[PDB]
């Protein structure tokens, strides 16, 4: 009953750190979001294949 | 000759095989090594790019560090491995990501030149002021002093 | 990041935040009590831009949002952007997190008990913070300003309290609680500007002229004699720039609008003022209480940081106060910045440690608990 009781903190424990690394998770998501939009603003300009027709014809 | 270890290393030898069958056009065949610098960017183009010619006439610079006018394979392979980094991609930012926090097991948002040196020397390997600045640069393309995450991955990008 | 479970500490009012850690001596970050909002439809695509902005972010995108206040008067009204500025203090730029720190709170003695209530509830489930507190603002300025007895008269962005304390203990009866602050005054410049041609209606005005005011203003110690001067000669005019060049130039309305605090009329309000308050705060206790009061007149909260009002409010009351007794204000470089600092103090003492709500007393209770265990 000792281990029946250790079981139910425990599973409360992992489902606890499971949810704590999830908000890690979510905020890696979110933070590197924001920062998607950061490195954007520097990379998108360049995602773009350029100057192919202006000469070969 | 040491930078043809990230011209193969990172790269494949099957890679090379087919940069050989791009490259087969102006060496009509049987011959060693008759390839001019001016079509150079013929030969870059039907590897399937969108170059401009102003680095074409770099790469022509960035090789020729020889005074040869006719390309080295270390070098020339490297220039891909700086640009086409077709190669067995180096890392993981999982990988990466732990070699950060772990240099910066601080986590202070960037490995300094601290963790730099520090790691640097528990290399074994004589570091001086001049390979952590080495290292912080190529990271901390910035040039904030400082290498950050993203800086420590392109770092540590294509390496051995 | 802490060695400890030190409690976080967050002056939370109708102005701006002031948050850090007990057992400081300052803030580790202050933020307008703002969540902000776009008031125009976007034009161009994968440009980020948020649905709502908070704190200093919504005061510096402030150009195209409305801003709003979720405190009014000292009361949160709007608990879910109270949620987006606590997760901002706490997670942004503290970046601490409360569910491994008691928080202490602060807010008046009158202060609707919704306020707290509602304090103790986000605190609790959103945060899951291991324990509260609500203080008391008088408490927290007689900590930060080393006394026990005195009036304490908090005249900031809310509401004026100005309740008188003896030897660590409230005299309620005597609480000369007045309708009347620095958000009012805020209200009189924009339209005695508006007079002089420079219009101040939308937020972005409205929080120019809150800056304004901290800068340009203040009540002096003399109020006749000083229009009489400053509606005469241009020599008491100040300048001060707006972010897009424009110059202001404010002359008698440079203490006609702070000078409400003494004359509330001014803006159509039915009162004695904040001076007459004072006193009263002082008459209405006992007079073995009386002595002690007049001796430490203590001053806390905004507004007190407008020239010549720490000499004036001495002024007033010695004037209302009987002969041969002598009366004192004080008016330390701490003013306003006394509740955060008594935060601090408080939520350190020792003894204080039986005043803290649990996470277990909370769950039985519910938020309520606020009413049982804090004052």
């Amino acid at each position: 009953r000792q281990l029946h009781a250790r079981v139910d903190k425990v599973d409360e424990e992992r489902y606890d750190i499971e949810a704590k690394v999830t908000k890690n998770i979510t905020e890696i998501a979110d933070l590197t979001q924001k920062i998607f939009d950061l490195r954007g603003k520097f990379k998108r300009p360049t995602l773009r294949r350029v100057r192919i027709s202006a000469d070969a014809m | 000759d040491d930078i043809y270890k990230a011209a193969v290393e990172q790269l494949t030898e099957e890679q090379k095989n087919e940069f050989k069958a791009a490259f087969d056009i102006f060496v009509l065949g049987a011959e060693d090594g008759c390839i001019s610098t001016k079509e150079l960017g013929k030969v870059m183009r039907m590897l399937g790019q969108n170059p401009t010619p102003e680095e074409l006439q770099e790469m022509i610079d960035e090789v020729d560090e020889d005074g040869s006018g006719t390309v080295d394979f270390d070098e020339f392979l490297v220039m891909m491995v700086r640009c086409m980094k077709d190669d067995s991609k180096g890392k993981s930012e999982e990988e990466l990501s732990d070699l950060f926090r772990m240099f910066d097991k601080n986590a202070d948002g960037y490995i300094d030149l601290d963790e730099l040196k520090i790691m640097l020397q528990a290399t074994g390997e004589t570091i001086t002021e001049d390979d952590i600045e080495e290292l912080m640069k190529d990271g901390d393309k910035n040039n904030d002093g400082r290498i950050d995450y993203d800086e420590f991955l392109e770092f540590m990008k294509g390496v051995e | 990041d802490e060695d400890e479970t030190t409690a976080l500490v967050c002056d939370n009012g109708s102005g701006l935040v002031k948050a850090g850690f007990a057992g400081d001596d300052a803030p580790r970050a202050v933020f307008p009590s703002i969540v902000g909002r776009p008031r125009h439809q976007g034009v161009m695509v994968g440009m980020g831009q948020k649905d709502s902005y908070v704190g200093d972010e919504a005061q510096s995108k402030r150009g195209i949002l409305t801003l709003k206040y979720p405190i009014e008067h000292g009361i949160i009204t709007n608990w879910d952007d109270m949620e987006k500025i606590w997760h901002h203090t706490f997670y942004n730029e503290l970046r601490v997190a409360p569910e491994e720190h008691p928080t202490l709170l602060t807010e008046a003695p009158l202060n609707p008990k919704a306020n707290r209530e509602k304090m103790t509830q986000i605190m609790f489930e959103t945060f899951n913070v291991p324990a509260m507190y609500v203080a008391i603002q008088a408490v927290l300025s007689l900590y930060a300003s080393g006394r026990t007895t005195g009036i304490v008269l908090d005249s900031g962005d809310g509401v004026t309290h100005n309740v008188p304390i003896y030897e660590g203990y409230a005299l309620p009866h005597a609480i000369m609680r007045l309708d009347l602050a620095g958000r009012d005054l805020t209200d009189y410049l924009m339209k005695i500007l508006t007079e002089r041609g420079y219009s101040f209606v939308t937020t972005a005005e409205r929080e120019i002229v809150r800056d304004i005011k901290e800068k340009l203003c203040y009540v002096a110690l003399d109020f006749e004699n000083e229009m009489a001067t400053a509606a005469s000669s241009s020599s008491l005019e100040k300048s001060y720039e707006l972010p897009d060049g424009q110059v202001i130039t404010i002359g008698n309305e440079r203490f006609r609008c702070p000078e409400t605090l003494f004359q509330p009329s001014f803006i159509g309000m039915e009162s004695a003022g904040i001076h007459e308050t004072t006193y009263n705060s002082i008459m209405k206790c006992d007079i073995d209480i009386r002595k002690d009061l007049y001796a430490n007149n203590v001053m806390s909260g905004g507004t007190t940081m407008y020239p010549g009002i720490a000499d004036r409010m001495q002024k007033e009351i010695t004037a209302l106060a009987p002969s041969t007794m002598k009366i004192k204000i004080i008016a330390p470089p701490e003013r306003k910045y006394s509740v955060w600092i008594g935060g601090s103090i408080l939520a350190s003492l020792s003894t204080f440690q039986q005043m803290w709500i649990t996470k277990q007393e909370y769950d039985e209770a519910g938020p309520s608990i606020v009413h049982r265990k804090c004052f």
